[PDB]
C-alpha cells in the first residue's frame, strides 16, 4: 500500500500539472495525502512497529518519506522508535547474564553493537533527522546509565568503571583507533565522568610504573581524545606522570654512568622515582629488607642525598620486581618474582623447612599479605607444606619441573582488585562531598547573600559536567560548613545565608 | 642458593622539611588536628584527612584550609597554593 | 558598564575563587561598549597563563562565545596570538593554545582560515620538533573538517607541505598527514586532486624503502575510501601495482594491498567489473596462506575474507560464477582454527546466502557439503563458532525451506547437544531453539517422528528455565513441535499418547503464574490454546480448569 500511494501521489502530480489549472495543485495534493496517509495512521503505527521488530530499512525509509507530508505527524514514530531502543538496549544487556560484571569486552562491546546498529539505522532510513537522533541519544544514555549489571552491583558507577577497564585492556601488552574513537562516543553518554577518570588515572600509573604497554603513540591518541572530550585539567594532572617518568629515565641514565667510576654492584639496577603528590600510590607495608639488597639501596639512597637536598625517599616494595635465577634444583630456571615473594624464597637457600610463625618475624611481613603470597607460591608448584595456621609447617619442594626455562610466578590476588575497587569508590565520594564543599564556598563568596534554591541551582550547574549532585548531600555539605563558621544562617528572613569571612 | 639478575624498584620523594608531622600544627601527620581532638568527636573529625600540593607539600586538610581563609600562600614556599591530591 | 568593570576588577584579585566566579559570570554574560572589549580581550588571552587550572579551563571555554559578539579585528589578534603561542617553548602554553584554536575553528571567517593556514604551513613544513608538527596536523585536519570549500587558493600550498610528511620517521605523522589528505580530497579541485594521484604513483613505481610502500598504499586507500567515484578513472593504472605489489614476502605489506583493494571493490563499483576476476583470484589464492601449519599470518587471511564478503555483497549479477568457485573454499574453509577468520568466513558465506534470495540449484546441489562441514563444527566447545553454525543453518532453510530433509538425523544431536549443556550460555540456547523452530517450520511433520522422544526432554526443560527469554523461545518452539506432533490437515499414523502429559504440565505452570512477563504470559497462552485444539480428546479433567 505504501508503494501504491507513493505512485497514486505522483499521478495526481502529473495530473495537475498537465491538464488542470495551477490554483488546484494546493488543494488536490491535501486532500489526496488526507485521504491516503492521515486516515491510516492508526495502521501505519502498528507496522512501523512490526518494521521495528523484524530489520526491514527500506519499508521504514518509505513510511518516514510518506508520513513526512502531514503536520505533526513523526511524534509518534520517534516515541516508538526510542521505546524500542531503550527496550533493546536492555534485553542484550541482560542477555549476558552473570559473566557480564566481571568482563568488560561484553559489555562494552555489547553497547556498541546496539549503537551502531541504531545509528546506521537512523542514518541511513531516517535522513539523520534530528529528532530521530535525539532519541536514540536518549535511549542510549538511558539504558547506559541503568540496566541489569548495575542494578546487580547496586550503583550506577559500575559502567564507567568497566569502560576504563576495556580501555586499560586495550592498551596494555590500526583497528585500536576505531575502538578507541567508539569509547569516546561511549563516554559522552556516561554522567558520572569522574569515576571513569579516577579508575583511568590509576591503570596509566599502573601501566606507566611498571612499563606494560603496547605503544606511546596510541596513549598519545587517548590523551588527545581525552583532551577533545574532558577539560585541560584532568590532561594536566596526566601529564605530570610523563614529566615523572622522563626524570626518572634520565636519573637512572646519569646513575648507570656515575656507578662506572665505583665498584661494581652484583645485580642490574632499575629505579622509578616518582613525586608523592602526583601517584596513586600509598604507603607501603611494614618489610625487612634482605640483606642481599643493602647495597643497592645504600647506594641510591647515598646518591639521591647527595644531588638533592631536602628530599628523603620512601620505599614501595609492593610495586617492586626483579628476575632471581636459580640453581640448587634440578636443573637451571630463571624465576619472575616481587620483592615479597623474593624475600620468602631467598630467606633459605640450604634450609630445607621452616615455621609460618618464624617466617613471618624473619622477613616482617603481616599476616593477610603473609598468607596470600604464601598460598601463590603454594599453588605456584615451588614450595609445599586448604588453611593455614601460625604453627603449620612449610618445607621447600625439591624435583618440581616446568616446561619452560623463564616462569612467571607473580600474579594478581584475588582480594587485591575487589580491595582496590572498593577503596577507589570510597575516595571518590569523599572527593565529590570535598567539590561540593569548594563550590558551596565559592558562590557564597562571589554572592554575600543567597537563598537556598539559587545555591541549589549553581552547585548543580556548576558541577554537571563531572557528575550530578544528590540534595540530602548538598544539605549535609552546607550544615557542615555552617559548623566549621564559613556560612551562617541570618537572624529572621528564614532559609536565607550569608557569608562569613 | 638463589641469585639476583636483576632488581626493579619503586620510589616516592617527599621534602624534607618536616619530620613526617605537620607544620601549621606541631602533631604527627597521620593523627587528628589540634581542633579536632582538643574538641569532641563529631561529622567534621570524619573528614580528617591529608592534603597535597602541586609544591608537594603535606598538611592536614583541617590546618591548610584554616590557613587559606586569610593568606593565599603555602607556608613554605612562597607560591600560590593549590590541591592537588586528597 | 559597572558591571564589566567590576569583573575585570575581580580578575586580578589574587584569589582564585574571585577569578573563578569572575569568569564564569563573563561567560555567562556572553551567552546571553567599545574600548571594554579591547581590555577583556587582554584580560581572557593573559588569563591563559593562570596559576590554576580551572581558570585556564574556564578561559578555554569562555574562547569560544567571545569571538561571535566581538569585531573582526580583535578576532584576528587572538587568532595571531594564540598561533604565535604554539610555537612556544612551555609545554602548558602549547598545550592551551592549541585547544584554544581548535575551540575557535570549530565554532564559527574565510579571513581568519587564510590567516591560520599560512602559520600551519610553516608549522608543519618545519621538521625540527615533532609535537609542534603533530599538532598543527590535527588542527589542520579539523579546519579542513569544515568550512574547507573556502580555501580554494591555498590548496596547492596545503598539498605542498603535506606531500613531504609521508616519509618522515614518526609513523604519526604519517598517519596525520594521510587522514588530512582524506579531508583535503574530499573537497578540492580536480588539478590538486590529479597532482596529488600522479605523484603517488611515481611514488609507487620506485621502491625507495619497503617502510613508505605500506604509507603509500595506505593513503591511496583512504583517498578511495574518502572520494570514491573521482578516482574510477585511474583504477586501470592503479590495480597492476597493487597486484605486483601482492607477491612480495611481506606479511604487511599483503594485507594493505587486499585492504586497498577491498576499498575499490565497496566504494567504487561502476569501473571495477574488469579486476573484479582478479581480485577474486588473489583473495581466493591467499585466503588458505598459513606456510607455519599443515592440517602473524591470520590479517592476510582475515583481509581476504573481508574482501570476498565485500565483493560477494555488492555484485548481484555474478552469482553463477560465485556459486561456481568462492563457495567451495569458504566450505572447505569452514575448519580454520583460529577464531576470527572463521568468523570471517561464516559472515561472508552468510552474505553470500542473503544476496542468493537458476543459483537454487546450486546452493542445493551444494547443501550436503554445507551439512557435512557443519557436523564437525556443531561440537566444538567454543560458543561463537557453534552461534555461527546455528545462524548458518537459520538462513539456510530461509532461504530454501526444505533444504535439509536428508540431513535431519545428522543435524537434531547437535542441536540437542547444544541445549543440554552446563558450558553453553543464554544466546546459544535462544539462538538453538530459533533454529529449530525454524527446521520445524518449513518441513514435512513426517521426517521428525522418529525424533519426538529425543526432543521433548530438552524442549521442556527449556520450557522450565529460569531465564525468561528461553522460556518463551522453549514455548514458540512447542507449539510448532504440539503442531508437527498430531497434524489435522493430513493424516499420520503416529502416536502422540505419551508426550500429552508432559507437553501439558510444562505449559499449565506458566499458565498460571501470575507473576511472569507479558511476553511469557502470551506465549503460554497461544501454546495452550495449541495444545488444546490439537489434543482436546485425550485430556481428562483439567479442560475445564484450562
Ligand atoms: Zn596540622
Ligand atoms: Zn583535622
Ligand atoms: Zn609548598
Amino acid at each position: 500500500y505504501m508503494k501504491k500511494a507513493e505512485a497514486r501521489l505522483l499521478e495526481e502530480q502529473r495530473r495537475v500539472q498537465v491538464y488542470l489549472h495551477e490554483s488546484t495543485q494546493d488543494e488536490l495534493a491535501r486532500k489526496c495525502e488526507q485521504v491516503l496517509i492521515e486516515k491510516h495512521l492508526e495502521i501505519f503505527h502498528t507496522e512501523f512497529q512490526n518494521l521495528l521488530d523484524a530489520d526491514k530499512n527500506e519499508d521504514l525509509g518509505r513510511m518516514y518519506n510518506l508520513v513526512s507530508r502531514i503536520q505533526d505527524g513523526l511524534g509518534e514514530l520517534k516515541k516508538l522508535l526510542e521505546t524500542h531502543i531503550h527496550n533493546q538496549g536492555l534485553a542484550a544487556i541482560e542477555k549476558c547474564g552473570e559473566a557480564a560484571l566481571n568482563d568488560p569486552k561484553m559489555y562494552v562491546q555489547t553497547v556498541l553493537d546496539v549503537h551502531k546498529k541504531y545509528n546506521a539505522l537512523v542514518m541511513s532510513a531516517f535522513n539523520n533527522d534530528a529528532g530521530f537522533v535525539a532519541a536514540l541519544d536518549k535511549a542510549c544514555g538511558r539504558f547506559i546509565n541503568n540496566n541489569a549489571v548495575t542494578k546487580m552491583a547496586q550503583s550506577s558507577s559500575k559502567s564507567p568503571e568497566l569502560l576504563a577497564r576495556y580501555c586499560d585492556s586495550l592498551l596494555k601488552k590500526a583497528e585500536l583507533e576505531d575502538t578507541l574513537n567508539q569509547v569516546m562516543v561511549v563516554f559522552k553518554y556516561i554522567e558520572d565522568k569522574d569515576v571513569f577518570q579516577k579508575f583511568y588515572a590509576k591503570m596509566l600509573a599502573k601501566r606507566l610504573v611498571h612499563q606494560n604497554s603496547a605503544s606511546d603513540d596510541a596513549e598519545a591518541s587517548m590523551i588527545s581524545k581525552l583532551k577533545q572530550a574532558c577539560g585541560f585539567e584532568y590532561t594536566s594532572k596526566l601529564q605530570r606522570m610523563f614529566q615523572d617518568i622522563g626524570v626518572s629515565k634520565d636519573l637512572n641514565e646519569q646513575f648507570k654512568k656515575h656507578l662506572t667510576n665505583s665498584e661494581p654492584l652484583d645485580l642490574d639496577f632499575s629505579i622509578q622515582v616518582l613525586s608523592s603528590g602526583s601517584w596513586p600510590f600509598q604507603q607501603s607495608c611494614t618489610f625487612a629488607l634482605p640483606s642481599e639488597l643493602e647495597r643497592s639501596y645504600q647506594r641510591f639512597t647515598a646518591f639521591y642525598a647527595s644531588r638533592h637536598s631536602g628530599r628523603k625517599l620512601t620505599w614501595l616494595y609492593q610495586l617492586s620486581k626483579g628476575e632471581l635465577v636459580t640453581n640448587c634444583f634440578k636443573n637451571r630456571y630463571t624465576l619472575q618474582a616481587s620483592t615479597f615473594q623474593m624475600a620468602i624464597l631467598l630467606q633459605y637457600n640450604t634450609e630445607d623447612a621452616y615455621t609460618v610463625q618464624q617466617l613471618t618475624d624473619s622477613t616482617q611481613i603481616k599476616m593477610d599479605i603473609l598468607a596470600q603470597v604464601l598460598q601463590i607460591l603454594l599453588k605456584s608448584k615451588l614450595l609445599v607444606l586448604v588453611e593455614l595456621k601460625p604453627d603449620t609447617l612449610i618445607k621447600l619442594y625439591l624435583g618440581y619441573k616446568n616446561k619452560k626455562l623463564r616462569v612467571n610466578i607473580n600474579v594478581p590476588m584475588k582480594t587485591e582488585q575487589k580491595q582496590e575497587q572498593e577503596t577507589t569508590h570510597k575516595n571518590i565520594e569523599e572527593d565529590r562531598k570535598l567539590l561540593i564543599q569548594a563550590a558551596i564556598v565559592r558562590i557564597m563568596k562571589m554572592r554575600k547573600v543567597l537563598k537556598h534554591q539559587q545555591l541549589l541551582g549553581e552547585v548543580l550547574t556548576q558541577l554537571s559536567s563531572r557528575f550530578k549532585p544528590r540534595v540530602p548531600v548538598i544539605k549535609k555539605c552546607i550544615d557542615i560548613l555552617i559548623e566549621k563558621e564559613y556560612l551562617e544562617r541570618v537572624d529572621g528572613e528564614k532559609d536565607t545565608y550569608s557569608y562569613l569571612a | 642458593r638463589f641469585e639476583v639478575k636483576k632488581w626493579n624498584a619503586v620510589a616516592l620523594w617527599a621534602w624534607d622539611i618536616v619530620v613526617d608531622n605537620c607544620a601549621i600544627c606541631r602533631n604527627h601527620i597521620m593523627d587528628l588536628c589540634i581542633e579536632c581532638q582538643a574538641n569532641q568527636a563529631s561529622a567534621t573529625s570524619e573528614e580528617c584527612t591529608v592534603a597535597w600540593g602541586v609544591c608537594n607539600h603535606a598538611f592536614h586538610f583541617h590546618c591548610i584550609s584554616r590557613w587559606l581563609k586569610t593568606r593565599q600562600v603555602c607556608p613554605l614556599d612562597n607560591r600560590e597554593w593549590e590541591f592537588q591530591k586528597y | 558598564s559597572y558591571h564589566i568593570s567590576n569583573l575585570l576588577e575581580k580578575m586580578t584579585s589574587s584569589d582564585k575563587d574571585f577569578r573563578f566566579m569572575a569568569t564564569n559570570d563573563l561567560m555567562t554574560e556572553l551567552q546571553k561598549d567599545d574600548d571594554s572589549e579591547r581590555k577583556v580581550v587582554k584580560m581572557i588571552l593573559k588569563l591563559l597563563e593562570d596559576k590554576n587550572g580551572e581558570v585556564q579551563n574556564l578561559a578555554v571555554k569562555c574562547l569560544g562565545p567571545l569571538v561571535s559578539k566581538v569585531k573582526e579585528y580583535q578576532v584576528e589578534t587572538i587568532v595571531d596570538t594564540l598561533c604565535t603561542n604554539m610555537l612556544s617553548d612551555k609545554e602548558q602554553l602549547r598545550d592551551i593554545s592549541s585547544i584554544g584554536l581548535k575551540t575557535v575553528i570549530g565554532e564559527l571567517a574565510a579571513n581568519v582560515c587564510k590567516k591560520i593556514t599560512g602559520r600551519l604551513t610553516s608549522a608543519i613544513a618545519k621538521q625540527e620538533d615533532v609535537s609542534v608538527q603533530l599538532e598543527a596536523l590535527d588542527i589542520m585536519a579539523d579546519m579542513l573538517s569544515r568550512q574547507g570549500g573556502l580555501l580554494v587558493n591555498f590548496h596547492p600550498s596545503i598539498l605542498t607541505c603535506l606531500l613531504p610528511q609521508l616519509t618522515s620517521p614518526r609513523l604519526a605523522v604519517r598517519k596525520r598527514t594521510i587522514i588530512a589528505l582524506g579531508h583535503l580530497v574530499m573537497s578540492c579541485g580536480n588539478i590538486v586532486f590529479v597532482d596529488l594521484i600522479e605523484h603517488l604513483l611515481s611514488e609507487l613505481s620506485k621502491n625507495d624503502s619497503m617502510s613508505t610502500t605500506r604509507t603509500y598504499i595506505q593513503c591511496i586507500a583512504a583517498i578511495s575510501r574518502q572520494a570514491g567515484h573521482r578516482i574510477g578513472e585511474y583504477l586501470e593504472k592503479i590495480i597492476p601495482l597493487v597486484v605486483k605489489f601482492c607477491n612480495v614476502d611481506d606479511d604487511e605489506l599483503r594485507e594493505y594491498c587486499i585492504q586497498a583493494f577491498e576499498s575499490f571493490v565497496r566504494r567504487c563499483p561502476k569501473e571495477v567489473y574488469p579486476h573484479v576476476s582478479t581480485i577474486i583470484n588473489i583473495c581466493l589464492k591467499y585466503l588458505t596462506y598459513d606456510p607455519n601449519y599443515n592440517y602473524m599470518s591470520w590479517k592476510v587471511r582475515r583481509a581476504a575474507a573481508k574482501c570476498l564478503d565485500a565483493v560477494v555483497s555488492t555484485r548481484h549479477e555474478m552469482l553463477p560464477e560465485f556459486y561456481k568457485t568462492v563457495s567451495p573454499a569458504l566450505i572447505s574453509r569452514f575448519k580454520e582454527r583460529e577464531e576470527n577468520v572463521k568468523a570471517d568466513v561464516f559472515h561472508a558465506y552468510l552474505s553470500l546466502l542473503k544476496q542468493t534470495r537458476t543459483p537454487l540449484t546450486m546452493l542445493q546441489s551444494q547443501v550436503p557439503n554445507i551439512v557435512k562441514a557443519l557436523h564437525k563444527q556443531m561440537k566444538e566447545k567454543s560458543v561463537k563458532t557453534r552461534q555461527c553454525c546455528f545462524n548458518m543453518l537459520t538462513e539456510l532453510v530461509n532461504v530454501l525451506p526444505g533444504a535439509l530433509t536428508q540431513h535431519i538425523p545428522v543435524l537434531v544431536p547437535g542441536i540437542i547437544f547444544s541445549l543440554n549443556d552446563k558450558s553453553s550460555s543464554s544466546n546459544l540456547k535462544i539462538d538453538a531453539l530459533s533454529c529449530l523452530y525454524v527446521i520445524l517450520c518449513n518441513h514435512s511433520p513426517q521426517v521428525f517422528h522418529p525424533h519426538v522422544q529425543a526432543l521433548v526432554p530438552p524442549v521442556v526443560a527449556c520450557v522450565g528455565d529460569p531465564f525468561y527469554k528461553i522460556t518463551s523461545e522453549a514455548l514458540l518452539v512447542t507449539q510448532q513441535l504440539v503442531k508437527v506432533i498430531r497434524p489435522l490437515d493430513q493424516p499420520s499414523s503416529f502416536d502422540a499418547t505419551p508426550y500429552i502429559k508432559d507437553l501439558f504440565t510444562c505449559t499449565i505452570k506458566r499458565l498460571k503464574a501470575a507473576d511472569i512477563d507479558q511476553e511469557v504470559k502470551e506465549r503460554a497462552i497461544s501454546c495452550m490454546g495449541q495444545i488444546i485444539c490439537n489434543l482436546g480428546d485425550n485430556l481428562g479433567s483439567d479442560l475445564p480448569n484450562t
